[PDB]
């Protein structure tokens, strides 16, 4: 609905993919549809990219939560650069996120299980920020979103 | 230039993505 392009929201799904990541499922009511949706869409693109950018992607060493914080903001303002917003490039945000969990799990100085936390969050803050407008625009996840990538 | 290879490696699958999902 409307309301699914404000923070809470979004942090939720970039968590739970986090999550799905990391092979640690929430037990509970489960995840939402979109995020059952986004879930199969991202993790295609994520072993996609990971193929496709092995050798570059080997260069970089993800060994702090703020070496991915500037990292992914560096990667974002030039991925987002020339004003084209998409829901396949939203996509490849969640993927992106994925791909830093677990280089983070690999190289983490000082591992802590709240990683994932502070990821999902400044992910999150991304999207609502300079995504936020266009999503709810384009339906939200819910009219937006799953409508595009849900089974036929 | 490693931030902009993988902006542009992720750019290029979100809108491949787009045209054929």
């Amino acid at each position: 609905g409307m309301t699914d392009c404000e923070f809470g929201y979004i942090y939720r799904l970039a968590q739970d993919y986090l999550q799905c990541v990391l092979q640690i499922p929430q037990p509970g009511s489960g995840p939402s549809k979109t995020s059952r949706v986004l879930q199969n869409v991202a993790f295609s693109v994520q072993k996609e990219v990971e193929k496709n950018l092995k050798s570059c992607l080997d260069n970089v060493n993800v060994v702090s939560v703020d070496t991915a914080r500037t990292l992914f903001n560096q990667v974002m303002e030039k991925e987002f650069e020339d004003g084209i917003i998409n829901w396949g490039r939203i996509v490849t945000i969640f993927a992106f996120e994925g791909i830093l969990i677990k280089k983070l799990l690999r190289q983490q100085i000082a591992p802590d299980v709240d990683t994932y936390k502070e990821i999902s969050y400044f992910v999150a803050e991304f999207i609502m920020n300079n995504t936020g407008e266009w999503i709810r625009q384009n339906g939200g996840w819910e009219n937006g979103f799953v409508k595009k990538f849900e089974p036929k | 230039r490693r931030v902009v290879q993988i902006a542009a490696g992720l750019r290029r699958a979100g809108d491949q993505l787009e045209k054929y999902g």
